[PDB]
């Protein structure tokens, strides 16, 4: 259902479409829904291959992988296929004037992470869409959930959890971020992170 | 945001039945190699770097991680993946995922080394070459006389 | 005159031209040097000796696989603690053993991540409060009012050591992570709910005096962690010093005295020798340089008068041998 | 005379030592200043581009934001203010007989970096407005070189301002439009229906000659001389607004103290960095690389000016049709963050 | 336009701390680089020149030569790549990074025995290499991406003192009184040419612009593109050369003398062509201008430097991407350079 739903917004929000177009937009959504979860470089190939079989035997077409497929709606105003430099430069500038805007962090723009910014506009983008980030501490996960959140508009909240503290300030805190969601129309992108259980 | 998600609270986190129903997991993991590459690459060209001659080695395919060698930076590069690379397997961190910051503070603590080390080489050697050209030239000065 | 000054400088002319020769070995090798330095500087901080060495020995074979060259003489201390750093910890209050000076030199030398003092002798708080005198300020997780003076601390900006660090107290994560919000001239980080302004000679500084403790991945992953633990020959010369102070008080002070020389003339030659350099660079001139070398010859000197007591320091070590490896 | 279209290419290209700025033109010589990124501020020749005339480093940090001014009294010469993120404004003098900059004085008083800087002269007496990440509106006097007036106007910094007669507004990071009178120093109307940072906004000044956006409506509006305002956005659009008449110093009416987006243009890919008015064509520049051109009466986008840099374009400008004394010539000049600049002529 | 004559008074007086060898342009910028005899590359804002903008370390012994190019790839990001040569047997190349206009060391190129004397720049369609000339009579040929050797060959019995590059030809002057021109792949000597009795200072082509001496004569010259050359030697002379047309890989046959200029009263030091014009520097600190097409000189410039006069620059106006700016810059041996700027 969630593929599904996926394949209605790249549609609606995309461009005329041909039959190779078709073809990438729903294994760029397989990989989306299926894909994520995968833990293990092995089990990435057997699903790419995978998909080659399936794609091949049912729908009788390029590079399929997850660094070849990159599908966002940062570039223009549609949710089309975009290249692969050009997006590398415009995240770039965006960075660098996330950096002279909120705050000072020196980190280098690769392909793994445009694809999980991506991704991650792309789960932030949906009504009433969750992430859970996981992966390696200092991976960069908080910051490009910022970046991503100051892309798209939304407002950062993160909770000041710390030590001596109980259920009462968590409680406050959360009914605050809710009354400016809600009140306020402000919206906001709460972070939390383990740490802060 | 998980950082270890082998820990109680993490598997709390995974385990719970809405937060999984209802969140898309997005598996960060460790980086790979060729994302450590790359960005090593990218924040090590900036450097000055290759000075001196270079004679490209003889290695596996699958076991060199980068380009084919070429230069210096291809070789430090390689060098650095592959002793990360070995040092977490020496430490049996086991699935538990690996935390790429030593590699990244190791490599900001390299180019500034190597570029404080460089200048302070190059002042030193002009430094003892100008030296060594003013007694040359007092020496002219005293055998002229 | 000038014939006398030309032959007054031979020696220094063989030094220069040795330097010379030796350039090209250490600039083709310079790479590698600084590549085991950078490994040292961020990775065996929170190691043990033995496994120091492993990891250095297949760092070293791994490192001539790619035909990349380095110094087979190579040492970290000759490489980085450089002579005057090596007095000043000295004489603040650390050891003489080589390790903890390659521990020293890992934490004053780490201006970008802040350091994890794994320290359970709990002496390092105060070496390190010596090495900044009076303007240091000791705090810790577990007390009244940490936020506040801490605060204080960050606006006056001086040196802040915070002990028991495995109680780790996460409203400073936005000064652990080095985040800064550049404001003109002026640098604020938010702690808490209300931001503070940085005064630019801040260091910060976590003291654990627990092994085997507990800290926060978070933590762990940004804060360079250095162990500090007594080994073999820390014992071995504690134990030589302890026996020789209670037999001899008078001539280990004169001991001491006479190794604190002969390091201060070695001190004052470099440096007598790098204002040569300097002076001669820029170029009266030829009277200086007179006094120059005339202090060099009278440092070399004291230096040869002062080569002939450590025989017997050799005989009382090779005495007290048995005693240190009981 | 006044429907003039640029060509499909540029007439010139001018290199600068790093990202554009802002670029103005001179209202009498044809001569372009160049702001730069690093601190430089070029003075360039629109016929003799291949050398610069003058420029000058006076900032430690990026300049921000300039404007021209051909100083004229009632008894002679070129202004030049600067805006910068040294939290200095730095007013220059461009002499004509050695074609060289002199600096006069510097404007202090901000504690954080300025965004948009505009200045304008009436009745022998020119004053010089601000805006900064403080939020603080300070408007200062050339003449003396004290400062006017000071208010904050918003909750979250300003990013650019516009006066016209004793009337400023200025678009903010909260999306919040806001309508200020500067002699009383009070709001008096709002503006609502941004969800990204305003980045670009200025007035609609009246002509006469037909436009339907640049002419007044009531008898009431033509009084107060002012009926349109323009801001950009981050929300890839173009908004035209209606200023509610206050009722008259004015007093703000709560009935009427809210704006209303009369034309929502779009059709950009990105954030609309600048804006600018000529006749009844609206010119504006995008991070997409090109420079758009609507049309008031329609709203409709007539020509595309794909890939004019291989960057950002971060700022362009025209010269003021409304003023008298500052011909409207068939010149517009823009600048990118690909540190190049192109100049339209004929 | 094409036709400018620098003024009687210089516009910029710059001063450093040694020698000056080499001086350049910056192609898109108002900004000159110099070289030092201490091994310091110094860059200047035109307009700010009493501060340096940047300040380095090349080298540790004197710099000879030193070339520009603005690079020009059609996917990638463009730069400014400089070169330095001097008296280390070593080659070093920075990227100009403009953004905050400092210096930034891309690479080094190794091999040579002795001390290198001249390397220049030139960019193929995407592609760019280098040239290099040695005490050891060596041509060396390397390229800027990889970094090791391409070509290496031992044109003349002397060591050679300049060389120049267009296409896959290069023309070579030694301290022997000859020049030649090779064909860059090969490696083979397409033809010599003797007629000076001192040491050649700098050679360089004479490229075709859309004239006397700047106009192709037969479509058998048209298609090949190269007709002229220019030498210049201790001889107080300046003689333009005619080129033999080798046998089409060429096979190789003497070379012709058309003209021949003289007025100097020392050694000739650079020679630098722009439109019809042709600038030459001479060690009695005379900067003097000839013509090509009536053959005399036109205007003089004396003691324009207490001491010798080292080098002149003028921008390329044989190329599409490179803007022939109306200035011009040269260097002498008192710690002087002077800027003309329209
Ligand atoms: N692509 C990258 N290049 C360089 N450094 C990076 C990159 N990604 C992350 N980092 C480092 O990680 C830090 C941010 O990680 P963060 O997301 O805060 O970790 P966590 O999610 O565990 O809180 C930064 O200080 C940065 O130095």
């Amino acid at each position: 259902t969630r593929l599904v739903r996926g394949v209605y917004t790249a549609i609606n929000t995309g461009p005329r479409q041909t039959l190779r177009s078709l073809i990438r937009l729903w294994a760029y959504e397989a990989w989306r829904i299926f894909a994520d979860r995968l833990v293990g470089v092995k089990e990435k190939n057997s699903f790419e291959q995978l998909l080659y079989e399936t794609v091949d035997k049912y729908l009788p077409l390029g590079n399929i992988s997850s660094t070849s497929l990159l599908f966002s709606g940062l570039l223009s105003l549609d949710f089309k296929e975009v290249n692969k430099t050009d997006l590398v430069n415009f995240i770039e500038e965006r960075f660098k004037t996330f950096c002279d805007e909120e705050l000072e962090v020196p980190m280098v723009i690769h392909e793994s992470m445009v694809d999980h910014i991506l991704r991650i506009d792309r789960a932030l983008k949906q009504v009433q869409g969750h992430m859970m980030l996981i992966g390696a501490s200092r991976t960069g996960k908080t910051i490009l959930t910022r970046f991503v959140a100051w892309l798209n508009g939304l407002k950062i909240v993160q909770p000041k959890i710390h030590r001596h503290s109980n259920l009462s300030d968590f409680d406050m805190i959360l009914k605050k971020a809710i009354s400016d969601c809600s009140l306020k129309e402000s919206r906001t992108c709460l972070i939390i992170d383990e740490s802060n259980i | 945001t998980i950082c270890d998600p082998t820990n109680n609270k993490s598997s709390a986190m995974i385990s719970s039945p809405a937060l999984f129903n209802r969140c898309i997991i997005n598996w960060m993991g460790d980086w790979d190699t060729k994302t450590m590459s790359q960005v090593a690459n990218n924040m090590v060209d900036v450097v000055p770097m290759e000075f001196t001659d270079f004679i490209v080695p003889e290695v596996n395919k699958e076991l060199v991680f980068t380009e084919p060698i070429q230069t210096i930076r291809d070789a430090v590069v390689n060098i650095l993946i592959h002793f990360d690379r070995n040092f977490y397997q020496k430490m049996k961190v086991g699935v538990n995922p690996r935390s790429p910051g030593y590699f990244i503070d190791g490599l900001r603590a390299l180019v500034k080394l190597v570029t404080a080390k460089y200048q302070d080489l190059q002042e030193n050697q002009r430094f003892v070459n100008v030296g060594l050209e003013k007694l040359n030239e007092s020496v002219l000065k005293v055998n002229e006389l | 005159r000038s014939i006398s000054l030309v032959k007054s400088l031979t020696f220094e002319k063989e030094r220069w031209l040795n330097t010379t020769k030796q350039f090209s070995k250490t600039s083709q090798e310079l790479i590698g040097n600084c590549i085991i330095s950078s490994i040292y500087e961020t990775y065996f901080g929170h190691l043990n000796e033995r496994e120091r060495g492993d990891m250095l020995v297949i760092l070293k074979r791994l490192l001539g696989k790619f035909a990349v060259k380095y110094d087979v003489n190579y040492r970290f201390i000759d490489y980085l603690v450089t002579l005057d750093e090596k007095m000043k910890w000295l004489e603040c209050g650390l050891d003489k053993n080589d390790y903890f000076l390659e521990n020293m030199s890992i934490v004053m030398n780490s201006q970008d991540a802040v350091p994890f003092l794994l320290d359970p002798s709990s002496h390092m708080i105060t070496v390190i409060s010596n090495y900044y005198g009076n303007k240091t300020v000791l705090l810790s997780f577990l007390e009244e009012g940490f936020v506040k003076r801490l605060e204080n601390a960050v606006r006056f900006g001086s040196v802040v050591i915070i002990q028991d660090g495995e109680f780790f107290d996460p409203i400073i994560s936005r000064l652990i992570s080095r985040e800064f919000n550049h404001a003109g001239n002026r640098v604020t980080v938010e702690i808490g709910d209300h931001e503070v302004d940085v005064s630019g000679d801040f260091k910060l500084f976590i003291h654990s005096c627990d092994p085997s403790g507990d800290i926060p991945i978070f933590l762990r992953s940004r804060v360079r962690l250095v162990h500090f633990v007594t080994n073999k020959e820390s014992i071995e010369t504690r134990i030589f010093d302890i026996t020789l102070t209670e037999e001899n008080a008078e001539m280990q002070r004169k001991r001491e005295d006479l190794i604190k020389l002969n390091t201060e003339y070695r001190l004052k030659l470099k440096n007598l020798e790098k204002r040569l350099l300097e002076e001669l660079n820029n170029s009266e001139l030829m009277v200086t340089l007179n006094n120059l070398k005339k202090e060099a010859m009278n440092i070399e000197k004291k230096l040869s008068e002062s080569e002939e007591f450590f025989p017997q320091f050799d005989n009382l070590v090779e005495e007290y041998s048995i005693i240190g490896k009981h | 005379v006044l429907k003039w279209i640029p060509r499909n290419l540029p007439s010139c290209l001018i290199n600068v030592e790093s990202s554009v700025t802002s670029v103005k033109l001179h209202p009498n010589l044809p001569i372009v200043f160049v702001a730069t990124d690093h601190g430089k501020l070029y003075a360039f020749d629109l016929f003799n581009y291949t050398i610069p005339l003058a420029s000058l480093q006076s900032h430690t940090k990026a300049i921000t934001s300039m404007d021209v001014l051909f100083t004229n009294y009632t008894n002679n010469y070129l202004v030049i203010v600067t805006a910068s993120k040294d939290l200095q404004i730095h007013v220059f003098k461009w002499v004509s007989e050695e074609c060289k900059f002199q600096q006069i004085r510097s404007l202090l008083g901000h504690e954080h970096i300025v965004s948009a800087v505009k200045i304008w002269q009436k009745n022998n007496d020119v004053h010089i407005a601000s805006c900064s990440r403080d939020q603080t509106v300070k408007i200062w006097d050339f003449h003396n070189g004290w400062s006017l007036k000071t208010f904050q106007p918003h909750s979250q910094w300003v990013r650019s301002i516009d006066v016209l007669g004793d009337y400023i507004i200025s678009g903010s990071h909260d999306t919040t439009l806001r309508l200020t009178h500067w002699p009383s120093g009070n709001g008096l109307s709002v503006g609502t229906g941004h969800e990204f940072p305003i980045e670009k906004v200025k007035f609609i000044h009246f002509i006469e000659d037909e436009i339907r956006f640049r002419t007044p409506s009531t008898d009431r509006y033509k009084n107060w001389g002012m009926q349109y305002c323009v801001s950009a956005s981050r929300d890839r659009t173009i908004k035209i607004w209606e200023i509610p008449l206050p009722t008259l110093a004015p007093i703000p009416n709560p009935t009427d103290s809210n704006f209303r987006c009369v034309l929502t243009l779009k059709g950009h890919l990105s954030w609309v960095r600048d804006i600018s008015i000529r006749g009844q064509y609206l010119f504006s520049c995008a991070d997409d690389k090109s420079v758009r051109c609507w049309d008031l009466n329609t709203g409709q986008c007539l020509h595309v000016w794909e890939k004019l840099h291989t960057g950002f374009v971060n700022c362009l400008d025209l010269d003021v049709d409304f003023d008298s004394n500052v011909t409207p010539r068939q010149m517009m000049v823009t600048g990118g963050l690909d540190c190049k600049s192109n100049v339209f002529m004929r």
